[PDB]
RNA sequence: ACGAGACUCUGGCAUGCUAACUAGUUACGCGACCCCCGAGCGGUCGGCGUCCCCCAACUUCUUAGAGGGACAAGUGGCGUU
RNA sequence: GGGCACCACC
């Protein structure tokens, strides 16, 4: 009877693990994190102040799915629609120094650790932690 | 002086009943093969409900079941198809053991040994193939076998010299030698193509019938016309009591049973009281067979049905 | 088992009332399904879309405009939240309102019109059952389109309101003053 | 470095394109039919049909010495590996592409425009064509252009048999006082051999066997051998 | 103890879902996920009919993995309801009496026949003069 | 609309002239009939001729028709007549 | 002993088959063990063009294609046996090329 | 006789055939993680072997060849039947 | 006076 990522609500495990993330504090977080917005089609920043910790249990999580994804693919995963005044909507990627800083914090925490094919991908540690907070989520479920 | 009473009727194909076989070793199973490229295995309960159900359904053709007939033992099944292969299942599994390729046209007739060790079988190439279990085809004939389709092939069940008999759409009945497979006799009596060819238990009397609609009796051990028999319309199949001397003959409409020794008609099996759908043609006889016991007469229609008739002796 | 609309709305109580609507509204047991979604071939040949069960649709007509054309599980979730409140209002089985709205909206006598561009002449006719659905389906979907439209009011608040007030035969709804006046005006065609 | 096998192909197809042009504009005269190229490792050969192989070979086979030379020249792919072959057609009659070019030196000549257009009529349905239309455009009599058109025996027009059941040639005559234009189109027998004909029917004739004579019976007889 | 399985597909305008079934406790799974975890839950019922229809007894000897591909959220749904449904009354046809598979079969086509059969509808090409396969430019006169 | 046009009326019609004997009721021994005998280009041509064929078989057998007449029709209506 | 690659690509498969087929056929003959005839997706080029030398008239456009087909057989024998069965092989339309991995 | 139809391409069906490390499935080994209250013939894995000395089978899913399949054929009405 | 067509209407 052990809980795997793939058995609770993502959701629920994306606001979690940033929640565990944040209670950690060693993560690093870049000084421009106030003043920035994640991409070049947003209008406005982040309404969440502590957006950078929920975008790190997102990439975390998605290392877990998906192993091997650089900075690109991060940079495509997080793109969206761009509307452009009078003219048709396209899609826009993301920014990269955001998603390469992102995977770098999540490399000095020892969850993160370079792939030989190329990008990245979890360490054991990581998945661990991934599956303890994974299980957390479905005690919280089940108990209330 | 018996009269032969509709039992019950088994209700599991979606297309015409093409042959039915059964077996001494298992009394409660049939085996029936149909246009809907399967062969339903039937096991009969003799219930209130219904006289049997569908047990296991074989499908690996690709078009219509021809013909099907049962190994000795009854744990082997054996069938060709409209595809142009023949196939061998395992009856206990339900799944094709054995598969048998080589003809070009349609495999119309297929007949196993008295030994189960060789398989023949007769396509609308105009062709007779000779195969063993494994699959190889050890001999085929194309010595002028038939001008036109082969229609139906049998062993002859006898103590002599083992014999296949053979007709044709050409008109003929052919008679070839076994282990030598060389043509031995013609018989020139039919006016019309035939479908059905039938050996008696013995092993002395040959039966054949076409669209002529008179069935011609042949002896096989001297070679010679004995007797001919009128019935209906077209003569569909022609199958012989086991331990009762009768030749039952399967007409479009109706089934007529003949007494070898009188020449006279026994019965005759039909039934319909709805006075609207007299309008529509009754389903045609297509297939026939007699269960081991003696008892009861298996009848497959063009209605998907198979219905079952019982002797009661008076 | 037992099958519920959304998991909690039977369909067992629901009774018509109306004798030549019973065959155009498929409310009962071989028509009950858990969700109005069920992507079938109901255009294909003529009168079949009367097998189709009423509340998908109601579904299906509430897609409109071309802004909300094929967005049909924000549809399916509007009706799931009208029939909730509708529910908590009135305290009946929103099926049964359903219903009764839709026997009320259907108009049963209309004009026919004979016009040369700009002058219109017209004669009273009758109405087909399978019409008279239609038109009380468009006509109540446009209603709450219409009051939902430029107003602090959930589309979903505004078709209960439409529905509860057709269902009970009032006027204050848009449909209930459509067929009087469609019947008004065949009337005086006679 | 190697092209993918897209552009590979489509080169090919070009390359057959241009020569075709180029063997047409020269051989012209010579009733130049077609041209079949085979490429192999060792030498890509190139087979030229044409009516009459003389001209093209001309005398101790000079002038087709000269063109394998200038086909190197302008590909440029090395020297022996070009290697040049005159082949006549098996039947003249039923090629689009040479009656056309034989109209054109006819009216070239100064002969009258109906009377060469009925001598072509005539020879291709006795060369065993199904049948054949001629179309002339131009300024025949006077400022006014016009049209003239010759038609014999069957023909047909839509579907997939025109594909290959019609060949047709279309050509250019420059006159004293203008440009006309010759359209050829010639219906091919049905041919069991792929040789003067395609070998499959036209799809909607259907061919009924007559039925062979059987014997009576009479008796039943057993005839044993 | 035998190893019996049988792998059956179903199809939506492009999605395929294969299932594999197998002898088992009960398990159905879609990509490794429950059932209960598939997206969009408003379609979650859709996706609950057969095992409601027929309930967990008859779910109760057989795992079952489903592989989806191809197509969007609804049809990939569309799909993995018509493979969980085949893939069952396969295996009960293989392993069980016909009268089960007969049983079976008629309760899930009595509900919906795109349960067993699948729909054939597929886009239309766009033609040219118009936006898409019916649909024209917009004509002007003077 | 389902009218047959005058191709595959002509070839049934000679089919069941020359090969009356060898034809019935049933539209599948039909169509494997046709192949045997006659050369049919096309799979759904073929199927055509041979979906006629059987509706003139049943027309004939409900009575004479009002077009092609069988060597062994007319000696037996001789018979009757 | 050589693992060597057939890749055999057409423009129509009538020609393309037969030509696998007497491949298949000839390495069979000498006791070979042959992988194949692999079949790659088709390729299909498309060129739409408008039919009009001019801008006039209505726009109707002609929808010219192009198909690829290619094929792959693996074979493990030496080269000589190889040389000997592709010499046959030669086909107008169809491009034969024989490498050793 | 031409045109229309027929014809060619295309989209739907095949657990039947042919055969695939430039497509996969299943199974079996190795490994990572979770549950020590059920630790297991347990769950998740787009993590690594299983063709190339020897270390698995098979085409359901993917590709594309050959064939099948539908003809107003079956039934009931309406039609000059 | 009839027949047809969402480049006509309903
Ligand atoms: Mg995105
Ligand atoms: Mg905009
Ligand atoms: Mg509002
Ligand atoms: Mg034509
Ligand atoms: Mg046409
Ligand atoms: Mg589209
Ligand atoms: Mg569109
Ligand atoms: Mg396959
Ligand atoms: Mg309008």
């Amino acid at each position: 009877p052990g809980v795997t990522v793939k058995d609770v609500n993502q959701q629920e495990f994306v606001r979690a693990l940033a929640a565990f993330l944040k209670k950690s504090g060693k993560l690093k977080v870049p000084e421009w994190v106030d003043t920035v917005k994640l991409a070049k089609h947003k209008e406005l920043a982040p309404y969440d102040e502590n957006w950078f910790y929920t975008r790190a249990a997102s990439t975390a999580r998605h290392l877990y799915l998906r192993g091997g994804a650089g900075v690109g693919s991060m940079t495509k995963i997080y793109g969206g629609r761009q509307r452009n005044g009078v003219m048709p909507s396209h899609f826009s990627r993301g920014s990269k120094s955001v998603a390469r800083r992102v995977l770098q914090a999540l490399e000095g925490l020892k969850m993160v650790e370079k792939d030989q094919d190329g990008g990245r991908k979890l360490t054991p540690q990581g998945q661990r932690d991934l599956d303890r907070i994974a299980g957390q989520v479905a005690a919280a479920n089940k108990k209330h | 002086t018996e009269q032969m009473t509709l039992r019950g009727t088994l209700k599991g194909h979606n297309g015409w009943v093409t042959q039915i076989a059964t077996t001494p070793q298992f009394p409660d199973m049939i085996l029936s093969a149909s246009r809907d490229k399967t062969i339903i295995m039937w096991k009969l309960t003799r219930d209130e409900t219904n006289y049997g159900i569908p047990q296991r359904a074989l499908r690996g053709h690709s078009h219509f079941v021809s013909d099907v007939v049962i190994s000795s033992d009854g744990q082997f099944a054996l069938s060709g198809s409209w595809d142009g292969t023949l196939r061998l299942w395992d009856l206990t599994t339900g799944t094709t053991t054995r598969r048998f390729v080589g003809h070009t046209k349609d495999v119309l007739s297929v007949a196993f040994s008295s030994d189960n060790r060789q398989i023949v079988s007769g396509s609308r190439d105009k062709t007779i193939k000779l195969w063993n279990t494994l699959g190889v085809c050890k001999y085929t004939v194309q010595d002028e076998s038939h001008s036109e389709w082969v229609s139906c092939v049998r062993f002859s069940p006898n103590s002599s010299n083992p014999i296949i008999v053979s007709c044709g759409w050409d008109k003929l009945v052919k008679v070839w030698n076994l282990a030598n497979c060389k043509l031995k006799t013609n018989h020139i009596g039919h006016t019309g193509y035939l479908n059905t060819v039938t050996v008696s238990p013995d092993g002395s009397l040959c039966a054949s019938g076409g669209k002529d609609g008179q069935a011609m009796l042949w002896d096989l051990n001297e070679g010679k016309h004995l007797y001919t028999l009128d019935g209906g319309d077209i003569i569909n199949a022609l199958c012989f009591s086991p331990n009762r001397y009768w030749l039952c003959a399967a007409t479009g409409p109706s089934i007529k049973i003949w007494d070898l020794e009188g020449k006279i008609i026994v019965d005759e099996l039909k039934q319909e009281v709805i006075s609207t759908s007299s309008k529509a043609e009754p389903p045609q006889c297509t297939s026939l067979a007699w269960s081991a016991d003696g008892q009861t007469l298996f009848a497959g229609y063009t209605d998907n049905l198979v219905r079952v008739w019982q002797v009661t002796i008076g | 088992p037992d099958i519920k609309l959304f998991g909690k709305w039977s369909t067992d109580d629901v009774q018509i009332n109306d004798i030549s609507l019973q065959d155009y509204i498929a409310v009962k047991e071989k028509y009950a399904k858990y969700l109005p979604h069920s992507a079938g071939r109901y255009a294909a040949k003529r009168f079949r879309k009367a097998q189709c069960p009423i509340v998908e649709r109601l579904t299906n007509s509430m897609m409109m405009h071309g802004r909300n054309n094929g967005k049909k599980l924000m549809t399916v979730r509007i009706v799931k939240h009208a029939f909730e409140i509708i529910h908590l209002l009135t305290g009946e089985n929103p099926l049964q309102v359903l219903v009764n709205a839709i026997i009320n909206s259907g108009p049963r006598e209309d004009s026919t019109r004979i016009g040369r561009a700009g002058t219109v002449r017209r004669q009273a006719v009758d109405v087909s059952p399978l019409r008279r659905v239609n038109q009380a389906i468009w006509l109540l979907c446009t209603g709450a389109r219409e009051a939902a439209f430029r107003n602090i009011k959930t589309i979903a608040e505004c078709l209960a309101d439409e529905l509860i007030n057709a269902a009970k035969g009032s006027s204050n709804s848009y449909a209930i003053k459509k067929k009087d006046e469609l019947e008004r005006v065949a009337k005086s065609n006679r | 470095v190697q092209i993918s096998k897209k552009r590979k192909f489509v080169a090919d197809g070009i390359f057959k394109a241009e020569l075709n042009e180029f063997l047409t504009r020269e051989l012209a005269e010579d009733g130049y039919s077609g041209v079949e190229v085979r490429v192999t490792p060792t030498r890509t050969e190139i087979i030229i049909l044409a009516t009459r192989t003389q001209n093209v070979l001309g005398e101790k086979g000079r002038r087709i010495r000269e063109l394998t030379a200038v086909v190197q020249k302008r590909f440029g792919f090395p020297e022996g590996s070009v290697e040049l072959y005159a082949e006549k057609v098996a039947t003249r009659g039923l090629c689009a592409i040479a009656q056309a070019e034989s109209l054109r030196y006819k009216l070239l000549g100064g002969l009258a425009v109906r009377r060469a257009c009925y001598g072509v009529l005539r020879f291709i349905m006795e060369s065993g064509a199904k049948g054949c239309e001629v179309v002339v455009s131009g300024k025949l009599r006077g400022q006014r252009a016009k049209s003239m058109k010759f038609v014999d025996g069957l023909m047909i027009h839509s579907g997939d048999p025109v594909n290959y059941y019609v060949d047709t040639a279309v050509r250019h005559v420059l006159l004293r006082q203008g440009v006309l234009g010759i359209k050829v189109k010639i219906m091919l027998p049905w041919d069991p051999t792929g040789k003067i004909g395609p070998k499959k029917p036209l799809p909607d004739h259907v061919s009924i066997v007559e039925p062979k004579d059987e014997i009576l019976p009479t008796t039943p007889i057993s005839e044993q051998k | 103890g035998p190893l019996q399985s049988v792998q059956v597909f179903g199809r939506k305008k492009t999605a395929t879902a294969v299932a594999h079934c197998k002898r088992g406790n009960g398990l159905i799974k879609v990509n490794g996920r429950p059932l209960e975890m598939i997206e969009p839950r408003t379609l979650q019922y859709k996706l609950l009919e057969p095992v409601l229809l027929l309930g967990k007894e008859r779910f109760a000897g057989v795992d079952i993995r489903v592989r989806v591909k191809g197509g969007g959220h609804v049809a990939q749904i569309y799909a993995i309801r018509q493979s969980i449904s085949k893939a069952l009354v396969a295996y009960y046809q293989k392993y069980v009496d016909e009268a089960s598979k007969k049983e079976i079969k008629d309760i899930l086509i009595q509900y919906d026949r795109t349960l067993l059969v699948a729909d054939p509808r597929r886009c239309e090409s766009k033609k040219f003069g118009g936006p898409g396969a019916r649909a024209r430019y917009q004509k002007s006169y003077r | 609309g389902r009218v047959r046009t005058k191709t595959v009326k002509k070839a049934a019609r000679v089919i069941i002239e020359k090969y009356y004997t060898r034809l019935g009721n049933d539209f599948h021994t039909n169509k494997r009939v046709c192949e045997e005998i006659a050369i049919i280009p096309s799979k759904k041509l073929r199927n055509k001729i041979a979906g006629y064929v059987t509706h003139l078989m049943k027309r004939i057998q409900r009575g004479p028709v009002r077009g092609i007449s069988i060597k062994l029709q007319e000696e037996e209506r001789e018979r009757r007549d | 002993i050589h693992r060597i690659r057939i890749t055999l690509t057409s423009r129509n498969v009538k020609s393309l088959e037969k030509v696998c087929a007497d491949l298949i056929r000839g390495a069979k003959e000498k006791n070979l063990k042959v992988k194949g005839p692999v079949r790659m997706p088709t390729k299909t080029l498309r060129i739409t063009t408008r039919k009009t030398p001019c801008g006039e008239g209505s726009k109707t456009w002609d929808r010219f294609q192009m198909r690829i087909h290619k094929r792959l057989i693996d074979l493990h024998s030496p080269s000589e046996i190889v040389k000997q069965i592709t010499s046959i092989s030669i086909e107008p339309g169809v491009e034969v090329e024989v490498t050793i991995a």
